[PDB]
RNA sequence: AUGAUGUCAUACUUAUCCUGUCCCUUUUUUUUCC
């Protein structure tokens, strides 16, 4: 029974819907809760083959690490008629980049993620790491408060939110630095 | 159709022809020749003396393994002389 | 050998003539071609010629593009890549996809040839692999994974494992697929990651998948667990967790609990 | 290389004749209604020039108008 | 250190003809030794004694003067024990002493 | 893979997997001089008798199957 | 166990009841040499050999009497071959008493044509015209007849293969693919045969059609089953007009479908091999490696007992062709399932007392196993020898010849080891060396030849010195088989470290260059090569300047191929021994020879250049 | 070798090309398509 | 809101391919004469 099977585990929450159909649940219960091991990715039982292009069409093409940006190659790379291309062979010009071998002997020495407890899955990008108590900069600007966000003054009167019951927000039951006024 | 024979590895040195000369056998690569190939005389005998490990021509050189297959320790399995099936 | 007797102008013309020799139907032609291209890369120096490689239209598949990629590798060796990388990494920006996966290959062969020297550049390539390994289309995951492989063999033992763990995160979801090239790619990937990271972390990702109810997950995680099992079977001992003993069988190994 | 010119010319022609078709972060063409991926925009456009792509815009047309 | 990989137990012939190497299980290999034309030691190609699911307690060289060499392998079979849910094969199973005979002329190792 | 002992598969039982890791642990004990010596220290016996008891426990461990 | 002898009389009685087949009986008894080992496996194998029904009856009664005695101390298939040989004796006999045109019977008539056709009389009268037709083929041909045409003004039906495309049909292939031509469509099995014409897409069409078709039929294997496929294939692969490519492609589809189907093919195994065994004997090499591959996949795919119980009746078949190619078949299947599994079958065969042809076959099987397995024969070499040895003394000749030949092949794959395993074989052979005329002699010389490198330089001293005489005397025979054998022999005997130079220099070299170096040899291929090798080795012993010095003058000979021969010979010689031995004048003749020969080149080749 | 079956992609691209360039320039339109010639494009239009 | 069935179509992958290769198919009623 999926009911009583939940009494045999320190963290029975690990047991799930299809878990009761396992060939050896009396073990998998004890494995899945192993100390430092990580969960199985969730993209199965979703038939979508692990990705679609919905959220992936709004992403930037790429952005360089700051160590590579300060170098100055970015502006050097940027157009040509065909006969100019056969002229570019007959004419040819040398040294368009003309990089500083001192600079590219400098950056990656002189100048120059996630822990193990995380794993990526399909749709996850920003959300988990905007929460009750955590907001973005600009919307601070529209709000215009100098370094609580002021409707956590009314989270005093009307009470802690039904939606996020576990809530703590600064100064009330949560005894705050920078942006993040609640956890 | 084409797969390893994997008989026990002997002391006989591998022999590659013109074509296969530079290739590390398993990784299919030319990089960092380091260690040496060994195949059984069951795979290498007679008309196979100095034969290519692959195509069946006369060996002009000896195969060297890469460093990649070295650390992954694949060079220690059965004799990697490909047999057609 | 000599290479001084001829002025540079002649050389760069030789380059722009060499570029289309890569239509050869023969492999040895391309061989000598790429090696030469490296030699003249030494005769001149990197930036111009690697730019002339990045000019490539990518127009046909293999038969070949990726030979130009190999030229990017060997060129990155002939003078220090310690110079060259920013140009390439910038050239991943371009919206044209096939050349994006092209420069991914360039990183792959690149680390394959550089070996130890990647103890630094790992960091530089790490976020880009993040962008690539996060999938636009399968070839990204595949090629990027190959990069993770050769990087993973190359850097071994030098203490950079952390960022390789981070990249292993993004590697890990790709485990599931039926496409032969991406699954064998991922296999090579997780093998190199096995040796570099050490088995303990691997196994800690491979535990729960063994007994999972579904057939798929068991097929795969058991394939992986076998790959982890054959090599380093000697070192696995410590990392098998504590598993309680049932009625008919004693599943606790008490030897490890003998205390002086 | 002549092959390179065709790729350029068949993108521009499918840009002229072209509001749904786009290009993803990769290079491929996509129909944002139908969520289909197209090897070449012209090849994609034909799907974009097809009668199924037509319908799914109308169905989403109604589905929004309700 | 492996289960199936040799190097564990080591034996050699009194005449030094062939050295036998063995693991704990499944793999028992033999290298034959003969001095070269200069009387400097040359090693042969390996051989294979492989016997499935067989534990090797100890291996000791055996004395046969200028003969086909013999080897004393202590063995036991757990395949009886794995297929016996009762647990009878846990008892009533005696470790088998087997003498392998290397044979130079036939150049294999037969039980 | 099959002829390599310890190979797993999708149908692998608990009992077989754990008896595997047992036997492999025991081959490690036979393997490493020290850890063996640790065992001899803790529970007082000869190195010999230790290895002997282990070689007895090679086939059994966990006892009968299910 | 003497009640396994009298018990062999008992088993002979029972199995004989359930007549006269020696093979199955010796296969049964063949488990005795393991005694107390024998087990339920004997029920499995024999299950296929006799009826699987009686199989449980006989094997059961055998274990009872066996266990008791110890304490107290396909048939239709073979029935067809017997009738086939008996009709051969009837017809052959009649002529003494006195082909495809032999008159036929209505059951035989119903045998050829497939399902769904009717026999017609139109009249009884037109039938009487058909009966008088024979008499009137002579009579009415001698009578008035002619044809003419009139000028008058003048619908035209026909069929290609239309649907959408249907790549084209050769004018003959219609017979096979006619069912596809009719356009009747869309109304069970008939639709599976009808859709199975995707074969046609594999045979003829564009390469893409062949690819996609090939996959589509691969994934439908489990669906359609082996029966319909082979039923619709084997005619094509049997076609008299078959191409090279088309053949190879049908071979491919047979492979790819046989990677899947395992238990299914059991009824069709023979029905496959009959077409496939001709692939083993072929001029094309790639055809041969393919054939060996697909028979490997078939035998391993099917069961051992399936193969064995299948292939028996082809052993005694009248034609030797099927016997031979069948022998190579057993070679392939034995490579698949290993020597020891198949041993008792063979060891039973070579002792068959019925007729010699069988033993001839089985021995040939020993040989082809020797060639195929080669170096890997080594473990069972002893048992194999113990089998073959009894044929050397047999009254029939062939069996002796092919026997000793098989010893040869063994020893050649036995390269030096296992000498004592051949041991008991020797003493007869040497004796035979004295008394034989003709091919068998040469065969013995082949065997002994490959043996000598495996003996001890002391025993082989004597024995060798004995062989040298006959070897000398026999240089002169016109037989080219002879010359091949004695050639390779001279290599091994005289390439022995225990042989003295001067003796060769005197006795051998002059006749050697006399008879062997001639323009009969060089034009042939094998004789060319082998000659090169032997001469190279003689140089390796007697030294350089001798051989070269005698063959230099032939660089200037007219024909090319001959010049090519001596040229590559000089090449290898000076490759090994080194040029230091060569004197001055002979060196002038050298350089001039090499330039001269090089100045006339009819074809482009490396031999002259590398030379 | 160039000849073959007409494809929706080739056919739509033919629509667009004819729209842009005009009816009398066939060689220009055949230039864009693969595996098709100018004659075939014209006769395929009309 | 991506299931199944279709011989529509296009991209793409594998430093795969394109030069290697003929050598044991030699099978027959034994039959080379100072
Ligand atoms: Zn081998
Ligand atoms: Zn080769
Ligand atoms: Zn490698
Ligand atoms: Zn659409």
């Amino acid at each position: 029974t999926v009911a009583e099977l939940k009494q045999l585990v320190a963290r029975p929450d690990v047991v799930e819907m299809h878990d009761v159909t396992a060939q050896d649940p009396k073990l998998l219960v004890h494995l899945k809760a192993t100390r430092n091991s990580v969960p199985v990715p969730r993209h199965w039982c979703f038939k979508r083959k692990y990705l679609q292009g919905k959220r992936g069409i709004e992403k930037p093409p790429f952005e360089l690490p700051d160590f590579i940006k300060r170098t100055g190659i970015q502006e050097m790379r940027e157009q040509k008629t065909m006969k100019s291309k056969m002229r570019e062979k007959v004419r040819p010009k040398m040294g368009k980049i003309d990089i500083d071998y001192q600079k590219l002997h400098d950056a990656f020495f002189k100048w120059q993620l996630t822990i193990h407890g995380d794993l990526y899955y399909e749709g996850k990008e920003f959300e988990t790491r905007k929460k009750p108590g955590d907001l973005s900069d600009e919307l601070r600007i529209s709000l215009g408060m100098p370094v609580p966000p002021p409707w956590l003054i009314a989270m005093q009167r009307y009470g802690p939110p039904p939606s996020y019951p576990n809530l703590k927000i600064p100064g009330l039951n949560s005894p705050l630095y920078g942006d993040v006024f609640g956890t | 159709d084409l797969i390893f024979c994997r008989k026990q590895a002997g002391v006989a040195i591998g022999r590659l022809c013109e074509k296969c000369d530079g290739k590390c056998v398993i990784c299919d690569s030319y990089v960092r020749p380091c260690t040496l190939v060994r195949i059984c005389d069951e795979c290498n005998y007679g008309s196979y003396q100095g034969r290519c490990v692959i195509c069946g021509g006369p060996g002009v050189s000896d195969a060297y393994y890469c460093k990649e297959c070295t650390i992954q320790e694949k060079d220690r399995d059965g004799c990697p002389k490909i047999v057609n099936l | 050998r000599g290479a001084e007797y001829v002025s540079a102008r002649e050389w760069m013309r030789i380059c722009f003539e060499l570029l289309e020799l890569l239509k050869a139907h023969k492999k040895a032609i391309r061989r000598a071609t790429v090696n030469t291209f490296g030699y003249i890369a030494k005769a001149i120096g990197p930036h111009d010629v690697l730019a002339t490689l990045l000019n490539n239209l990518k127009v046909q598949e293999r038969q070949n593009r990726v030979c130009t990629t190999v030229a990017i590798a060997i060129v990155a060796e002939t003078c220090s890549p310690f110079t060259v990388l920013p140009a390439l990494m910038n050239e991943y920006r371009v919206p044209e996809l096939n050349v994006q996966n092209g420069v991914l290959k360039s990183l792959s062969f690149l680390f394959e040839y550089i070996g130890e020297m990647g103890k630094d550049y790992i960091y530089a390539v790490t976020p880009l692999l993040e962008d690539a390994l996060m999938d636009r289309d399968l070839v990204h995951r595949q090629t990027a994974s190959a990069v993770v492989q050769h990087m993973s063999l190359g850097v071994y033992g030098f203490g950079c494992e952390d960022s390789l763990n981070h990249l292993l995160n993004y590697v890990w979801p790709n485990v599931f697929e039926t496409s032969p090239h991406v699954i064998q790619a991922v296999m090579g990937a997780l093998e190199g990651l096995r040796v570099a990271i050490g088995p303990c972390r691997m196994l800690q990702y491979c535990l729960q998948g063994l007994f999972h109810p579904a057939r798929k997950v068991r097929d795969v995680y058991w394939k992986i667990y076998n790959s982890i099992y054959i090599g380093s079977q000697d070192a696995l001992i410590a990392h098998y967790p504590r598993i309680y003993n049932d009625d008919k069988n004693t599943y606790i190994r008490y030897e490890l609990d003998y205390i002086l | 290389s002549s092959s390179e010119s065709n790729r350029d010319r068949r993108e521009r022609l499918r840009q002229l004749a072209l509001p749904y078709f786009m290009k993803n972060h990769l290079g491929s063409y996509e129909c944002k209604l139908c969520l289909t991926l197209h090897n070449n925009e012209g090849s994609y456009l034909a799907h974009t020039q097809g009668k199924k792509h037509q319908t799914n815009l109308a169905r989403r047309a109604a589905k929004e108008a309700k | 250190c492996r289960r199936i990989v040799p190097g564990q137990f080591l034996a050699v012939d009194p005449k030094g003809r062939a050295v036998m190497i063995s693991a704990i299980e499944k793999q028992k290999l033999v290298y034959i030794l003969n001095r070269d034309a200069a009387a400097r030691l040359t090693i042969s190609s390996p051989l294979e004694a492989h016997k499935a699911n067989t534990l090797v307690y100890h291996v000791v060289g055996v004395d046969v003067g200028f003969e086909n060499p013999m080897f004393a392998c202590l063995e036991m079979d757990y395949e009886e024990a794995d297929n016996d849910p009762t647990g009878e094969a846990a008892a009533n199973t005696q470790q088998t002493l087997t003498f392998y005979e290397l044979d130079l002329g036939l150049n294999h190792v037969v039980r | 893979q099959s002829k390599y002992i310890g190979t797993g598969h999708a149908d692998t039982t608990k009992w077989e997997w754990l008896v595997n890791q047992h036997r492999d642990s025991y081959c490690s004990y036979m393997g490493h001089f020290d850890l063996l010596n640790y065992f001899a220290i803790a529970e007082n016996e000869s190195k010999a008798r230790v290895r002997f008891n282990l070689m007895e426990k090679m086939l059994q461990p966990c006892g009968p199957p299910a | 166990a003497e009640k396994a002898k009298a018990g062999e009389l008992k088993v002979v009685n029972g199995a004989a009841a359930s007549d006269q087949t020696p093979g199955a009986t010796p296969k049964k008894l063949s488990s005795w040499d393991q005694a107390e080992t024998p087990g339920h496996t004997p029920s499995l194998r024999w299950d296929e050999t006799p009826g699987r029904a009686k199989g449980s009856e006989t094997p059961g009664a055998t274990p009872g009497s066996k266990i008791w005695d110890p304490t107290p101390s396909a048939e239709t298939p073979r029935t067809d071959r017997g009738g086939d040989s008996i009709g051969e004796t009837p017809t052959p006999g009649a002529s003494k008493r006195k082909e495809r045109n032999r008159p036929l019977s209505d059951e035989e008539l119903d045998a050829m044509f497939p399902e769904g056709y009717k026999v017609l009389p139109p009249p009884a009268g037109y039938v009487p015209i058909r009966t008088p037709a024979r008499k009137l083929t002579a009579t009415p041909t001698p009578l008035g007849g002619m044809t003419g045409f009139h000028m008058q003004t003048e619908m035209k039906s026909v069929n290609d293969q239309p649907s959408g495309n249907l790549p084209f049909l050769k004018p003959d292939d219609i017979q096979y693919f006619d069912k596809l031509l009719v356009d009747v469509d869309e109304s069970e099995e008939q639709k599976e045969r009808k859709i199975m014409k995707l074969l046609l897409k594999i045979k003829n069409g564009t390469p893409p059609m062949r690819k996609a078709a090939l996959r589509q039929i691969t994934d439908k294997a489990r669906e359609f089953g082996a029966g319909p496929l082979f039923n619709q294939i084997l005619p094509l692969l049997m076609s008299p007009t078959l191409e090279d490519q088309e053949r190879h492609l049908l071979v491919k589809v047979i492979d790819r479908i046989l990677y899947k189907l395992d238990d299914l093919v059991r009824p069709y195994v023979h029905k496959i091999l009959v077409v496939i065994e001709p692939l083993l004997i072929d001029e094309d090499y790639y055809a041969r490696v393919e054939g060996r591959e697909i028979i490997s996949n078939l035998a391993k795919a099917a069961g051992l007992a399936t193969m064995i119980s299948t292939m028996r009746p082809d052993i005694d078949n009248m034609d030797e062709y099927v016997r031979n190619t069948t022998a190579r078949a057993f070679a392939v299947v034995a490579s698949a399932l290993g020597i020891p599994s198949l041993l008792p079958f063979l060891k039973a065969v070579c002792k068959s007392k019925k007729s010699w042809q069988a033993r001839h076959t089985g021995i040939k099987i020993v040989q082809q196993i020797a060639i195929l397995m080669g170096c890997a024969i080594l473990p069972h070499l002893r048992s194999l020898v113990e089998i073959i040895e009894h044929g050397l003394v047999d009254e029939q000749q062939k069996v002796r010849t092919i026997s000793a030949l098989a010893i040869a092949a063994l020893a050649e794959a036995a390269t030096p080891y296992g000498i004592e395993s051949f041991d008991s074989v020797l003493k007869p052979l040497w004796k035979g060396i004295r008394q034989h005329r003709g091919k068998g002699l040469a065969a013995f010389l082949k065997a002994i030849g490959y043996l000598i490198p495996l003996m001890d330089a002391e025993y082989a001293n004597y024995y060798t010195r004995e062989v040298m005489l006959i070897l000398i005397r026999e240089f002169q025979s016109p037989d080219e088989e002879m010359k091949k054998i004695v050639l390779k022999v001279v290599k091994q005997c005289c390439g022995t470290d225990g042989v003295e130079a001067n003796y060769i220099k005197t006795e051998i070299l002059p006749p050697f260059f006399k008879h062997f170096w001639q323009h009969r040899m060089a034009l042939d291929r094998r004789n060319y090569r082998q000659l090169v090798d032997t001469t190279v080795e003689l140089a390796n012993k007697v030294g350089a300047a001798e051989i070269i010095s005698r063959i230099v003058d032939d660089l200037k000979d007219e024909a090319e191929q001959y010049r090519k021969m001596v040229m590559e010979t000089i090449e290898k010689i000076m490759g090994n021994l080194g040029a230091a031995d060569i004197d001055h004048k002979l060196e002038e003749q050298l350089i001039d020879g090499i330039l001269y020969a090089f100045q006339e080149q009819t074809t482009e080749d490396s031999v002259m250049l590398n030379g | 070798i160039k000849g073959g079956v007409w494809r929706n992609t080739e056919d739509e691209i033919l629509k667009a090309a004819v729209m842009k360039y005009g009816k009398n320039q066939w060689s220009r339109i055949a230039s864009l398509l693969h595996r098709k010639s100018a004659k075939q494009c014209k006769a395929r239009w009309y």
